[PDB]
């Protein structure tokens, strides 16, 4: 042995530090990290708990810069919440084109290849009253449906959902925003867990 | 920081006695602790050592198998239990902190000490002299000897210089033979060569006379000298 | 050329003080 | 053309430092050339013992979205920052024996990219607000703020002489700034995309930038132009980190091809691959006495070479 | 001649040995493999290692050239061989149960923090259970010591004992593996057609390889021991039993993504 009386204590100190690091990693490696984009300066972190599960949601809408130099730090998230409206389909700023461009950019991005996406549509009552005198023909001239909410809503839903280019790897769980949002996201993350779980041990 | 101890007094030979230490104003559970002593008329002696995490435990060969050391981290307390006490065990004891990581300063704080009067190849250090009368306004040079070379393989040296004033507890003047502990006047120095080392108090002033000691911490047990009595 | 000369001159002067350029024999290297 | 090539410089992993679990984003060398500091998404900042591969200190954080860390030149304090717009400063040497956070500099709104100490009382920060700032730690408020970027600032470095500093932003531009007055000394351009890594040459007469367009560059502070370009055809990915050595011959450049490359800073053409990571190279540094090189990558392992 | 047969038996043994040595190496090298799956696969590889170094080369001469065992060696040979095979099957079942708990109740499978004591408890219960099921019967056999006899446990004279042993080592593993895989399929299925077909095919392949490589010998042995107290098909079934440990390090711990990374680093 080529140590003094105190290098042994130095080694013991390093061992305690290693144990503490490993324990903290075990504690922090079993939480579900969801990123919210569009229900509720810099990152606004929100924590809550549901059915023995720890949800850490990131409200990141306060940043005033692009996403290229900013989003890759969320590589390991379980899922993305996406929130958009239906009532503003015709409001020229319009808004449907912006939302569709955002969704296409997000869904077909490499960092979220295996990452599913939850998608919400809200402000549906204003849309329903609007279509009474303002049909979708203003924004969808090719639309040839009945002047009822159901056909138009299905049209819009399939319009967004037909943008998926990764049909056999990740799905989209579309739900009309109306406490059913928490139940929807819980079921979605359970199914994400199962599908990503029977994948790392073969089973295709 | 603060260290306050309980358990001292007069004890009959034999039996057992336990001395406890309470820490205040620092992170207790990241420190190793030593119990040291000083004879009622002679120099210092070491007793025992416990380290961080309640792992390593060391006793002196004189006290081996009869003194046991322990700690308690939630309440910031330290214990030395003492069995097989004999009349030669009379002394006054010090609880000394020591944090062992790279660059730290061990022995940087000593408690107020508690009195306890009882009714081989070990490196023993011989204090070079016993009294040097030096008038105030002139430098003081004190030395001590060692039984064994102290340069370890890692380039270190392990000699410690302490000072004690009347009615008081020691303080750390020099640690590892060359370093000056922060919180003391910067007119001290230490030097020397193998097994023969020296402390220097330059431009002696008042309240700077008393007993001086050296220590070795290269391998257990820990020992002391006699203690040079610098007087006026 | 003046700017490049200034930086290259500093490289030459501190040549022998760079272990990564001239690896020290294991007698003095603490990382073995 | 008269400079002899250093040739193939092989290096061996003397120490593999394990203990970081998630991704690693920053590291800085200490002043005694023996202690190290590393930042990860465990919310951890670790001070390593380098000689014996020991751990000296471990520090938890508050905002786990870190991007940078710093080491006080006197060994007393550390600092960190990230996506939360504020810069935190911790005191290492207290009689209490534990590291405590002494200062919390606030007043930014864009994400902090970097922070470096001036002395025990002055610091410099650059964030996503497109603005740099000099902070006086004792007072707690900026003494001067620097405006003139149109895009987020991703790097800065402090001169050895401790009088100036250079920053770079997502505008494919860099800016040299005085410290005590507030003027913009100079503005440099030339990259084809955003700049994400800058370093300060030890002689104080040059600096090097890394880009997300498969190129590294050296500019000169006085000549106001780019000096050198460092890229290879087999490379298509982006730079992440840049550093120099004591003499400056070895420019250590991280990449996204998973392989650190040591470049002969004078011939602009050499790649001493320090292969050995399984992921993207994030951070890297070199000791004051040149005794080692440390690299850290996305795989959570930190490697020491000489 | 017999030289070719000996060469091929030794070739099979060497292949088994290497196949499990690689798993053991890639678990001791990389420190990111400290989950349940890697510990269980290591148990599997160790249980399959000793078949290639002890049983096969020791068995080659006893039937090939000369019956140079005696009791003091053949007792050891029997005990080792039986213990290893049973332990390998039980590790297969344990991995599949891990897999079923994976996608049966995944909420409770995500927030547990038990580190070593539990895992090594399981890794040791496997071997203890394998021994206490198979081993204590070989040693208690005495009639098998008749002079001039080929060495094989005495309880071959009792078909009931063979039935109990094969029930506690063939019926239960195939039932458990089939149930776990079917529940995995249902719990996923309740674009989509291709994924469902891939999952069904892979699960069928695993269960089928198990059944093919372990049914004939048990069936043929109990058939011969029933009333007709050796033909070439007996050798076929005998070696088909050992031929599982050739593929068991190829289905489970080579498809896995983490272990694939661990191997490709080397
Ligand atoms: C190459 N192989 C090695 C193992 N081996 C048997 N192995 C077990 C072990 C257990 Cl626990 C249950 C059932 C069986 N099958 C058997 C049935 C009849 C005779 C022998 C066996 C015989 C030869």
């Amino acid at each position: 042995c080529t140590l003094s009386a105190e290098d042994k204590a130095a080694v013991e100190r390093s061992k305690m530090i290693d144990r503490n690091l490993r324990e903290d990693g075990e504690k922090a490696a079993r939480e579900v990290k969801l990123l919210l984009l569009g229900i509720v300066t810099g990152i606004v972190e929100t924590h809550f708990t549901f059915k023995d599960l720890h949800f850490k949601m990131f409200d990141v809408g306060a940043q005033r810069s692009e996403r290229k130099k900013w989003i890759h730090c969320f590589e390991g998230v379980t899922a993305i919440i996406f929130c958009v409206a239906l009532s503003d389909y015709d409001l020229v700023l319009n808004r449907m084109h912006e939302s569709m461009k955002l969704f296409d950019s997000i869904c077909n991005n490499k960092w979220f290849t295996d990452t599913s996406i939850i998608l919400f549509l809200n402000k549906k009552d204003l849309f329903e009253e609007k279509i009474k005198k303002s049909p979708l023909t203003i924004c969808y001239p090719e639309y040839a449906g009945s002047n009822t909410y159901e056909e138009a809503a299905a049209y819009i839903q399939c319009q967004f959902e037909d943008l998926n280019k990764r049909k056999d790897t990740k799905e989209i769980y579309t739900h009309f925003t109306c406490t059913k949002n928490v139940q929807f996201v819980f079921d979605a993350v359970t199914d994400v867990i199962i599908k990503n779980n029977l994948k790392d041990c073969g089973l295709f | 920081v603060q260290l306050v101890e309980s358990g001292g007094g007069l004890v009959q030979p034999g039996g057992s006695r336990k001395l406890s230490c309470s820490a205040s104003g620092f992170a207790f559970s990241s420190f190793g602790m030593h119990w040291v002593r000083q004879a009622p008329e002679k120099g210092l002696e070491w007793v025992a050592y416990i380290s961080s995490g309640s792992g390593t435990i060391y006793y002196a060969d004189t006290v081996k198998g009869r003194f046991t050391i322990s700690r308690d981290d939630p309440k910031n307390t330290l214990f030395l239990q003492m069995t097989s006490l004999r009349s030669e065990d009379t002394a006054m004891y010090y609880c000394v902190r020591s944090i062992y990581y790279y660059g730290s300063s061990p022995f940087d704080f000593w408690g107020q000490g508690t009195t306890l009067t009882v009714s081989s190849a070990d490196i023993v250090m011989t204090q070079a002299t016993s009294s040097v009368p030096v008038t105030p306004g002139e430098s003081v040079s004190i030395s001590c000897r060692s039984s064994k070379s102290l340069l370890h393989s890692n380039g270190n040296t392990y000699l410690y210089w302490f000072l004690q004033r009347p009615g008081q507890s020691p303080q750390l003047l020099i640690y590892r033979m060359s370093n000056l502990a922060s919180g003391v006047p910067d007119r001290f120095s230490g030097s020397g060569s193998g097994t023969a080392f020296t402390l220097t108090i330059s431009r002696l002033e008042a309240e700077d006379v008393g007993v001086y000691y050296c220590m070795q911490h290269l391998e257990y047990p820990l020992t002391f000298g006699a203690g040079t009595k610098l007087e006026l | 050329s003046k700017a490049a000369a200034d930086l290259m001159a500093y490289c030459e002067a501190h040549a022998k003080e760079d272990p990564l350029l001239t690896p020290v024999p294991a007698s003095e290297n603490p990382f073995r | 053309n008269n400079i002899d090539p250093v040739g193939r410089i092989q290096m061996r992993t003397r120490r593999t430092l394990r203990g970081h679990l998630a991704k690693i984003y920053a590291m800085h060398w200490g002043t005694d050339s023996r202690l190290l500091v590393s930042a990860s998404q465990d919310g951890k900042l670790i001070i390593w013992d380098s000689y014996t591969t020991n751990k000296v200190h471990a520090i938890p954080l508050r905002s786990s979205w870190v991007m940078t860390c710093a080491y006080a030149p006197s060994g007393n304090y550390v600092a960190c920052g990230g996506l939360d717009n504020i810069c935190s400063i911790y005191n290492l040497k207290t009689r209490e024996g534990n590291v405590r956070v002494s200062r919390e500099l606030a007043g930014h709104t864009g994400y902090l990219s970097c922070c470096r100490f001036l002395d025990d009382n002055q610091i410099v920060t650059s964030s996503g607000d497109t603005t740099c700032a000099l902070w006086d730690i004792e007072t707690g408020q900026q003494t001067t703020t620097f405006t003139g970027h149109t895009g987020d600032v991703m790097s800065l470095s402090l001169a050895p002489d401790t009088r100036l500093f250079v920053s770079g932003a997502c505008d494919a531009s860099a800016k040299l700034w005085d410290v005590r007055e507030g003027m913009c000394r100079q503005t440099f351009t030339g990259h084809e995309s955003d700049i994400n890594a800058i370093c300060f040459f030890p002689n104080g007469n040059a600096f090097a930038t890394g880009s997300d367009d498969a190129t590294c560059r050296l500019f000169d502070l006085r000549a106001d132009q780019e000096l050198m370009t460092y890229s290879h055809d087999n490379i298509i990915c982006g730079i992440t980190s840049v550093s120099f050595s004591k003499s400056g011959r070895l420019l250590l450049a991280g990449y996204d091809d998973f392989n650190c490359n040591v470049w002969d800073a004078l011939k602009a053409d050499r790649a001493g691959v320090l292969a050995g990571h399984d992921n993207r190279v994030s951070c890297l540094g070199v000791t004051d006495d040149g005794m080692a090189v440390a690299t850290g990558s996305w795989d959570s392992f930190l490697k020491i070479w000489n | 001649t017999r030289v070719t047969l000996a060469f091929f038996m030794s070739l099979v043994a060497f292949a088994i040995m290497l196949g499990n040595a690689l798993v053991i190496l890639a678990f001791v090298v990389d420190k990111n493999l400290r989950h349940r799956s890697s510990y269980f696969f290591l148990n599997l590889a160790i249980s399959d290692f000793f078949v290639g170094v002890i049983s096969i080369p020791l068995y080659i001469p006893h039937t090939l050239f000369e019956w140079d065992f005696g009791k003091e060696i053949c007792v050891f040979w029997l005990t080792t061989d039986y213990l290893l095979c049973t332990a390998s099957v039980y590790n297969i079942v344990l991995i599949s149960y891990d897999r079923y708990l994976s996608v049966s109740n995944a909420v409770s499978y995500r927030t547990q923090h038990t580190g070593v004591l539990k895992i090594v408890t399981l890794m040791v219960a496997v071997w203890v259970l394998a021994f206490l099921v198979n081993g204590p019967m070989i040693l208690v056999s005495e009639s098998w010591k008749d002079e001039g006899s080929e060495c094989e446990p005495g309880f071959f004279s009792e078909w009931y004992i063979l039935a109990i042993t094969s029930f506690l080592e063939f019926v239960i593993p195939v039932i458990l593996v089939a149930y776990f895989n079917m529940n995995i399929y249902w719990s996923l299925w309740k674009v989509e057609l291709l994924r469902a077909r891939r999952l069904a095919k892979s699960l069928a392949i695993l269960l089928g390889v198990f059944a093919v490589c372990w049914a004939p010998y048990s069936l043929f042995t109990i058939v011969l021991s029933f009333y007709s107290s050796k033909s070439v098909w007996y050798r076929i079934a005998f070696w088909l039993q050992w031929f599982n440990s050739f593929v068991n390090p190829l289905l489970y711990p080579l498809c896995h993504k983490r272990f694939q990374k661990a191997f490709l680093k080397i």
